[PDB]
């Protein structure tokens, strides 16, 4: 339901709150939640 | 980590002369001249490409986090 | 060839309209 | 590595200034260290 | 032979410290300690 | 009578026993390592 | 994999395309099994599939 992303190879994917926390084609125990998709706004100063 | 776009004391662009103030010293030419060439009069100016430590060189040396 | 391939007298009429010890050449890699 | 340009560009100043510092701080000093000997 | 200036003090301290480092002591003693102090107190 | 383990020493990063001793400077940084980082110290928890 | 009228073919993934199927192409392998002799999967069939599909996809 929401992406995720590994932390050496970058292959995103998706979990269902049940797998075992683990990228899927090279095995790292480390990842990352990806960027939300709101807008997001900066006043440049 | 990257060169400023503007100096900071009077406000003068110094964020177009990196490139050519690399390329200047490529050619041998002194630290002095090359600021003098790229008509960098005041010493504030004068001390924003000169201490400048350009530290993105080494930010992008890490692999990057997405693909 | 360079300034001190000039000769002496020649050099004597490059008059201005010497290197101090404590003003060094910047650097960017340093060492250690 | 693939160094880029900036990089390669800065390690060649670096050297250049490194040889230049070595020659003219050297000659000064041993022109100063003679005329306080002299003195 | 020639002088010795205050440079050629810097070429010899820049040595001293691309050999050693500086925190050289550290590794040293954890070295000594892992290589033979650990079979000794055993 | 065989290789008993008797426990786990912490290792100091960038000693003889460390994984960063070797690897050069270019797969320093495929580690996610600082090669400015000196070692010196050890990683409890 | 194999076309009814054709023979059997080893095929690598890629091959497939993942636009659908379309009126013709169906109605083509539908007249080749006719001409073989064959019939079409049954509609029990066709459910136990995507059941299995459906545990495939969503198993942990
Ligand atoms: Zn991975
Ligand atoms: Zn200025």
């Amino acid at each position: 339901g929401v992406k995720y992303t590994c932390g050496a190879c970058a292959h995103n994917f998706s979990l269902n709150k049940s797998d075992p926390v683990r990228c899927k084609e090279c095995g790292h125990r480390v990842i990352y939640k990806a960027r939300t998709k709101r807008m997001i706004q900066f006043d440049a100063r | 980590m990257i060169i400023p776009v503007r100096c900071f004391s009077c406000g003068k662009v110094v964020g177009d002369k990196w490139d050519a103030y690399l390329r200047l010293l490529e050619e041998g030419k002194q630290e002095g001249d090359a600021l003098d060439e790229l008509k960098l009069k005041r010493y504030c100016c004068r001390r924003m490409v000169l201490t400048h430590v350009d530290l993105i060189e080494k930010f992008l040396r890490y692999n990057p986090l997405e693909k | 060839l360079a300034i001190e391939n000039l000769h002496p007298d020649d050099r004597l009429l490059l008059v201005d309209p010497s290197p101090v010890f404590f003003l060094r050449r910047p650097q960017y890699v340093s060492d250690g | 590595v693939v160094a880029s340009k900036a990089s390669s560009s800065m390690l060649k100043i670096d050297q250049r200034n490194k040889k230049l510092n070595n020659r003219f701080i050297r000659k000064a000093e041993m022109a100063a260290v003679e005329k306080r000997k002299l003195r | 032979d020639d002088t010795i200036t205050t440079e050629d003090c810097w070429t010899v301290i820049s040595a001293f410290f691309e050999e050693k480092g500086l925190v050289s002591q550290q590794l040293d003693s954890f070295d000594e300690f892992m290589e033979t102090s650990i079979q000794d107190l055993v | 009578g065989n290789k008993v383990h008797i426990g786990k020493v912490p290792i100091m990063l960038r000693s003889k026993f460390c994984s960063l001793r070797t690897l050069d400077e270019v797969d320093l940084y495929k580690m996610k390592e600082c090669p400015y980082d000196m070692g010196g110290y050890f990683v409890i928890n | 994999v194999a076309f009814p009228n054709q023979k059997e073919m080893v095929r690598p993934l890629f091959v497939f395309s993942d636009s659908s199927i379309t009126h013709p192409e169906f109605d083509l392998f539908l007249r080749e099994l006719d001409a073989e002799g064959l019939s079409v999967m049954d509609l029990r069939d066709v459910d136990y599939k995507y059941h299995q599909l459906k545990e495939m996809s969503s198993r942990s």
